[PDB]
């Protein structure tokens, strides 16, 4: 089947190139044109451009010469380059084919000044279920990733859309067990940064 | 079937036509009178082994298949057959694919020859 | 650009029920616009194109119809899988453009949150910080305040608050409030309390500590 997915950098900062790759699987390459997308939060959709085989492409007025869409027909592949970004470029890019039945996962691409500074892990502990979490404090880009028992408690579980504040992230996850099951057995939440190639576990005691 | 240029130009403006990237419906029209006389059964053998087939004589070398035609491409993800019904929904779906390229109208040498630069407002006068 | 007005900005329904979209053209489109559908952590997905025409794998319960400049998307028996947001986007003109989007949620019985509060771990007060989290979970319908006391007296500054989207599998919605204070500031006082107020009551729902 056609099956799409987005590569390249997730952080990038201002007044430098956003680039982007999607890698197409098939034989439609060369017979289909090919799209790029992005959401900005708001639920805003802004249809960037898109190239046809024959070589010519159309770019959204709104991108201002700063957009380039090219294909590398013998790799099966093609490129988005978005020149001197801003904070404002700061979006979710998607790669689709021109009718809309194939879409890639989608790319969260941040742009900012900011440093990569790795997570500090926190626990937190005080009718049958009891409530536990862990506080994921002072990092930056997003996106973080937990688990609790590395995925063996699946249920009852709220992680929360991290907050930005003075160019940091915050976020916490609750976990809800049943109480003969804890302090008995142990409870240990998984915080993975993979821009700053950092992992830790903390368990939760009293 | 073979339309009147009014059944024709109705049928086209219901199927989006009139103004799909900046072609007025008389463009659209004028392509098919040249292309077909209007005739959805309109067929014909190039030296290269492809058919054009249609209203608007759409090549199986790149936009659909007929089975019988080397090395070809199928852009359309259609058969060929179906450019041949009275209902021509799936020929201006595939012409809409077709005029999204670059090339625009240019794809059909019968507009441009014959229709491009002439008043084409014309082909839509009492309908 | 042609713009897109999608109403209204968002519905709940009880699975079941039939919901119809609206989306508005400010120009005249033909039949060149598109139902697009996105979930949570998820792509797009087409639903219906040309304003009418199905699409292979997409429930029959989908349909679309209209022309020119008004669109109806109708979705006959909603299910709970339904919920996410709902785009329509033309094709008629170069650049392509998208509607604002209409948010689908399931509606559900109404439920209190479950609150939970904590105190700062050891380690952090040893690097110098102090933070109080509260767990506000599995509430309806999403609408809930927070208030923090230190001994009694309210705080407006400090705070740092975090919803969920929608549960998939109770329709409930969560919150997160952390109250980040330093170390000398928060050994100064002796009470913490985290105060939760939702539709379900009139009294708050409250839950304390002391050091
Ligand atoms: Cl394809
Ligand atoms: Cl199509
Ligand atoms: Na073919």
């Amino acid at each position: 089947d056609v099956q799409l997915q987005e590569s390249g950098p997730s952080l990038v900062k201002p007044s430098q190139t956003l680039s982007l790759t999607c890698s197409v699987t098939g034989d439609s390459f060369t017979s289909d044109y090919w799209s790029w997308i992005r959401k900005f939060p708001g639920n805003r959709l802004e249809y960037m451009g898109y190239v046809s085989y024959s070589g010519s492409t159309y770019y959204n007025p709104s991108l201002k010469s700063r957009i380039s869409i090219t294909r590398d027909t013998s790799k099966n592949q093609y490129y988005l380059d978005l020149n001197s970004v801003t904070t404002e470029d700061t979006a979710t890019y998607y790669c689709a084919n021109w009718d809309g039945d194939y879409w890639g996962q989608g790319t969260l691409v941040t742009v900012s000044a900011a440093k990569t500074t790795p997570p500090s892990v926190y626990p937190l502990a005080p009718n049958s279920m009891v409530t536990l979490g862990c506080l994921v404090k002072g990092y930056f880009p997003e996106p973080v990733t937990v688990t609790w028992n590395s995925g063996s408690l699946s249920s009852g579980v709220h992680t929360f859309p991290a907050v930005l504040q003075s160019d940091l992230y915050t976020l916490s996850s609750s976990v809800t067990v049943p109480s003969s099951t804890w302090p008995s057995e142990t409870v240990t939440c998984n915080v993975a940064h993979p821009a700053s190639s950092t992992k830790v576990d903390k368990k939760i005691v009293p | 079937k073979v339309y009147s240029r009014c059944e024709l130009a109705a049928a086209m403006k219901r199927l989006g036509l009139d103004n799909y990237r900046g072609y007025s419906l008389g463009n659209w029209v004028c392509a098919a009178n040249y292309e077909s006389s209007f005739n959805t059964q309109a067929t014909n053998r190039n030296t290269d082994g492809s058919t054009d087939y249609g209203i608007l004589q759409i090549n199986s070398r790149w936009w659909c298949d007929d089975g019988k035609t080397p090395g070809s491409k199928n852009a359309c993800g259609i058969p060929c057959s179906v450019l041949l019904r009275s209902d021509i929904t799936e020929a201006v779906r595939c012409a809409k694919r077709i005029v999204s390229d670059g090339n625009g109208m240019n794809a059909w040498v019968a507009w441009r020859n014959r229709c491009r630069g002439t008043d084409v407002s014309k082909w839509i006068r009492g309908c | 650009d042609i713009v897109l007005t999608q109403s209204p900005a968002t519905l709940s329904v009880t699975p079941g029920n039939s919901v119809s979209l609206s989306c508005r053209a400010s120009q005249s489109i033909g039949n060149n616009l598109h139902w697009y559908q996105q979930k949570s952590h998820e792509s797009p997905r087409l639903l219906i194109k040309y304003a009418s025409q199905s699409i292979s794998g997409i429930p029959s319960r989908f349909s679309g119809s209209g022309s020119g400049t008004d669109f109806t998307l109708s979705i006959n028996s909603v299910e709970t899988e339904d919920f996410g947001m709902y785009f329509c986007q033309q094709s008629n003109s170069w650049p392509y453009t998208f509607g604002g989007g209409t948010k689908l949620e399931i509606k559900r019985a109404d439920a209190a949150p479950t609150v939970s509060i904590f105190p700062p771990s050891s380690e952090q007060l040893t690097s110098g910080g102090a933070s109080v989290v509260c767990f506000l979970n599995n509430f309806y319908p999403k609408d809930i305040n927070v208030k923090w006391k230190i001994d009694g007296s309210e705080r407006q500054n400090g705070v740092l608050n975090s919803w969920t989207d929608q549960d998939s599998k109770d329709s409930t919605y969560s919150m997160s409030s952390t109250l980040t204070l330093t170390k000398d500031e928060y050994e100064r006082h002796n009470s913490y309390t985290c105060e939760a107020t939702h539709k379900t009551s009139t009294s708050p729902i409250v839950k304390s500590f002391n050091r």
